[PDB]
């Protein structure tokens, strides 16, 4: 999965 | 208000010292009950609602994922019918999900929101609301899966619109709501090229701004900036 | 019983689904729903039952010995008073995870104990017995805190006396017990030459017993046998 | 801490 913050 | 007994300060003491037992519901539930007082939130404190939460409903998620993929794979061809048990299960995880989802919400809604006026709060608060109808998106279905990730990408919008008027490309709050938008672009909304777009000018933009800071905001900047690129390098 | 309406099988099946999701809570209450169905376990059963609650009350002593380090530290001398929310919080989660513990000596006690007739589930029950009497003690303070040590060391010792007659010593139920019982002395009991005495017996009494196994089994064992060598290495 | 199972 892409990065989140 | 099964906090309501308990002292503002006490529940955010409280929060800080499940977040150290890695006791992340529990911090959660303190951040609710303090939500709950109707203050507004201090920096420090909307970091440990979104810390909790973002814990909470990230391994909820994650055994989603897991779940639904089993669920998947039971029903391809050739599969041995187990009965209902998979669907059951994934949506019980499902709805608690949703549960938590609404409950994060529901704060943002009443009243953290209208009470924030300062662009770092209402910026981060409007994140926020972006991120939790994002996770509804993931799992959503029925005739209101487009009106969810609508949802999504007008807080989204109108945290963007904000953040570019009110703080300068380096700001963390500017720069992790443009990283989220832009997996909500990628992810959720089928538009991967908006998604790569939006992470390279946001990228391009902050390199351009790290002149101007201290070590320390650099350090905290040039993270997030990493992340960017993380996420362009696997979409490209 | 919450889990009264669903059949045993169904339990069964969402408690493995439990486990690859990582819900350990849920795991656990699916268990307590099948034991609660009132038939005895096969060793898949017992093993998923153990498992589940095992991973629930470990999350709850981390959590338990951070807290009761933060509370130590601010009960010293020159500490500053933050109140009572520190013993507050601790109490709480101490709380949960006596509830935790009452429950799975409530589901032994009601009936799995009594049914167990073979060797491996009577020693397993009692294993776990001694086990859970084990975290009530780390926990203790009061009038009853040697009557919880009294009662593991019960449970403790009938599950030796009968895996010495009844099992090789190789047995990995044999050697696990040995294990927590040596860790029991070792802990609780303060008897650290009595936990070191068993741990070496239990490890060369299953050294000479492995020229009778295959290789499977041989794994088994090894792997506890390296458990008891690595505690021996951290108590000499 | 020690191993236990
Ligand atoms: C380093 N950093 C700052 C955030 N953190 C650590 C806190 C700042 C202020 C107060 C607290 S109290 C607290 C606590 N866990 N007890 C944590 C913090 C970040 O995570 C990066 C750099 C990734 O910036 C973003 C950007 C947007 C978002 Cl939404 C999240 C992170
Ligand atoms: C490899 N192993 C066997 C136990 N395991 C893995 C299972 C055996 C049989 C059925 C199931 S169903 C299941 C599941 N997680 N879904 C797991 C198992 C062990 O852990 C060692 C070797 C350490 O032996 C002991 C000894 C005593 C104790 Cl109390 C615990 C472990």
């Amino acid at each position: 999965f892409p990065a989140t913050v | 208000g099964a906090m309501g007994s308990m002292e503002r300060a006490s529940l955010i003491q409280k929060a800080k010292l499940a977040e150290q037992a890695e006791r992340y519901e529990d911090m959660a539930a303190f951040m609710k009950g303090a939500v709950e007082k109707g203050e507004e939130l201090s920096c420090e404190e909307r970091n440990l609602l979104s810390v909790a939460y973002k814990n909470v409903v990230g391994g909820q998620r994650a055994a989603w994922r897991v779940l639904s993929s089993i669920e998947q794979k039971s029903n391809e061809e050739g599969s041995e019918e187990k009965g209902p048990e998979v669907r059951e299960y994934r949506e019980k995880v499902e709805t608690e999900l949703q549960g938590v989802c609404d409950t994060v919400l529901g704060l943002l809604d009443s009243h953290l929101i209208k009470e924030a006026g300062d662009a770092e709060s209402r910026v981060f608060y409007l994140k926020m609301k972006g991120d939790y109808y994002r996770y509804l998106a993931e799992v959503a279905t029925g005739d209101d899966k487009k009106r969810i990730i609508d949802s999504a990408r007008s807080a989204y919008q109108e945290a963007m619109d904000i953040s570019k008027k009110e703080m300068p490309p380096t700001n963390p709050i500017r720069l992790g709501l443009a990283l989220n938008f832009s997996v909500f672009h990628y992810e959720i909304a089928n538009s991967p090229e908006e998604a790569i777009s939006l992470a390279k000018t946001t990228f391009d933009e902050a390199m351009a701004d790290l002149h101007t800071l201290s070590e320390d905001s650099y350090k905290d900047s040039t993270l997030i900036m990493q992340l960017l690129r993380d996420n362009l390098t696997l979409w490209t």
